[PDB]
């Protein structure tokens, strides 16, 4: 990978999850990594009136998001991703497994879902 | 209320419960049980004679 390719700048969040008294769930997600990421699409989408993706089969990723590679983290299956940008909405990424670019082990590269692009999106927690 | 209004009656078959998405898909099914008949025809005539013959 170059330098210039990383045009994206994300933060990797935690979740967090407990149950109301009503029985729905809630989510609360920390942000714990902040940098640059360069990402690319890999299928098609479909936006609900608000979009929100539509699509069955939850397991299969739709964007690739790759940052550099470090040692001292451990993702693992409750991460997310966020992204702010200059116009456009915000937007969630769920994050389905993990790779290394190689066993060089100098990036690591995410395979993420698409999950919301709207002005009411919740920002993550600080 | 409409069937004890009208006199129509309907059989609960099962429910079903799925989500996508935004939206949440509740599917019901039913059955409805009913005699069948022929349209309306029309006589062709109607009687009033007699002849008897009365042969030997």
């Amino acid at each position: 990978m170059k330098i210039k390719d990383r045009k994206h700048r994300v933060i990797v969040c935690s979740q967090k999850s407990d149950v109301d008294d009503n029985g729905q769930l809630l989510i609360s997600r920390t942000g714990s990594i902040n940098g640059w990421a360069a990402i690319e699409p890999v299928k098609a989408i479909r936006f609900s009136k608000d979009g929100v993706s539509m699509q069955k089969d939850t397991f299969q990723p739709t964007h690739d998001i790759t940052m550099n590679y470090n040692p001292d983290v451990n993702i693992s299956v409750s991460a997310w991703v966020y992204e702010h940008r200059l116009k456009s909405p915000p937007r969630w990424f769920k994050v389905i497994s993990v790779i290394n670019v190689d066993e060089c082990s100098q990036f690591m590269r995410l395979r993420s879902r698409l999950v919301e692009s709207n002005d009411e999106v919740e920002k993550p927690v600080s | 209320a409409f069937a004890g209004e009208y006199g129509i009656t309907f059989e609960f078959v099962s429910l079903d419960i799925s989500t996508e998405g935004d939206t949440v898909y509740i599917e019901f099914r039913f059955r409805q049980n009913f005699d069948w008949c022929e349209a309306d025809r029309e006589s062709d005539t109607v009687i009033k004679a007699g002849s008897f013959s009365l042969n030997l």
